[PDB]
Order: structure tokens, then C-alpha cells, then sequence
């Protein structure tokens, strides 16, 4: 609904859900201030910026879904992602982190879904990872 | 002194969760061509 905001600098506009068409999703389960969650970040960056639009159609993108304790660690990190983010005010945050269960060691952690909140893989982070999406199967369909 | 929270799970817990069931709808058809019409004929009922 009211919910999911997409790119767009300055205004902040959300997402209709049909953005996501043919796309592999992944959820992006990170905090600032965790030391491990900020060499990932860039890195996973990366990613979203060869395999994605460097050649034909957007294939990837993630939901960044945050742990942050505060609110002014959230529009910092979300002003640096330029992929999908949920927000603080929203029932979303909570009800994922659970169903995932990243304890509140976790971070970072990504988990493909799938069209029905549905994992599709554990990709485990935390300690090169990042060649092994298969958006194949991970499609939204 | 303080206590931590329970922060660990079972293998079996963490890998085992369900997945998403795959797409099992892609049916196809034939392309069984149709029989020319049958213009054969016998020799006797062509010259006599």
C-alpha cells in the first residue's frame, strides 16, 4: 500500500506494487553502526550496479529493511541506498524481522523471497557470497 | 549480573524452512498436420 519507497531523491514518492514485474527480490536486512554491515553495503552496491543495469533488463533489487535503534541512523543510510527501503513508521519492519528472525551477529543478512513472503535462500554475509543470486528462479513471476 | 537473550538456533531450523513452490504450468500442443486429399487411382477404372 502506503508503503516501500523506490529511488526518488528529494520527495520520497512510494511504490506501486507492480514495480516489481519479473524482478529476483531480496530482503536487506542491515543497521549502521555495526562494523560488519559497512563493508557489505558497498559491496552489495556493486552488485545492484553490474549485474542490474549494465546491460538489458533489471533483474535484481532489494528491500532495505532496517534495525536501526534510532531514527536519524535511518534517513542517512536510506539516502545512501539507491535501491528500495521500507520506513520506520510502518507494522512492515517488525513483521519480517521475525518471520526471518534476525535476532535484535545477524546483520548483515540476505534472504531472496519469493511471490508469497516466502524464502527462497539464506545468503549468510556475516563472517564473496555475492555470485551465487540464481535470479533465475528468483523471478516475482 | 546481567543475561543475554537466547541468540541460537538448530540447523535443521535455520535451512529447512519451506519453499516456494515452482511453476508447473507450461502445457504444449502438437502440430499433426492435415491428409491431403486422396486423388489416387486405379488403372482399370482410369483407361477402361
Amino acid at each position: 500500500p502506503d508503503v516501500v519507497k523506490r529511488t526518488q531523491q528529494g520527495n520520497y514518492v512510494p511504490v506501486r506494487p507492480d514495480h516489481f514485474a519479473g524482478v529476483s527480490v531480496a530482503l536487506f536486512f542491515a543497521k549502521a553502526g555495526h562494523s560488519k554491515c559497512a563493508q557489505i553495503v558497498p559491496v552489495v552496491r556493486q552488485f545492484y550496479k553490474t549485474t542490474n543495469f549494465s546491460g538489458e533488463k533489471a533483474v535484481i533489487e532489494i528491500i532495505y529493511v532496517s534495525l536501526d535503534k534510532d531514527e536519524q541512523d535511518f534517513e542517512r543510510v536510506r539516502a545512501l541506498m539507491p535501491w528500495c527501503s521500507v520506513e520506520y513508521k510502518s507494522c512492515l519492519r517488525k513483521k519480517l524481522i521475525e518471520r526471518y528472525r534476525v535476532p535484535n551477529t545477524a546483520i548483515p543478512l540476505l534472504i531472496v523471497i519469493g511471490p508469497n513472503g516466502e524464502e527462497a535462500g539464506r545468503m549468510n554475509f556475516q563472517q564473496f557470497v555475492l555470485q551465487r543470486w540464481d535470479y533465475r528462479f528468483n523471478k516475482w513471476p | 549480573p546481567p543475561t543475554l537473550p537466547f541468540h541460537g538456533e538448530s540447523a535443521y531450523r535455520t535451512d529447512y524452512v519451506p519453499k516456494p513452490l515452482p511453476e508447473v504450468a507450461k502445457p504444449v500442443e502438437v502440430k499433426l498436420p492435415p491428409t491431403l486429399p486422396f486423388n489416387a487411382q486405379s488403372c482399370y477404372r482410369s483407361e477402361y
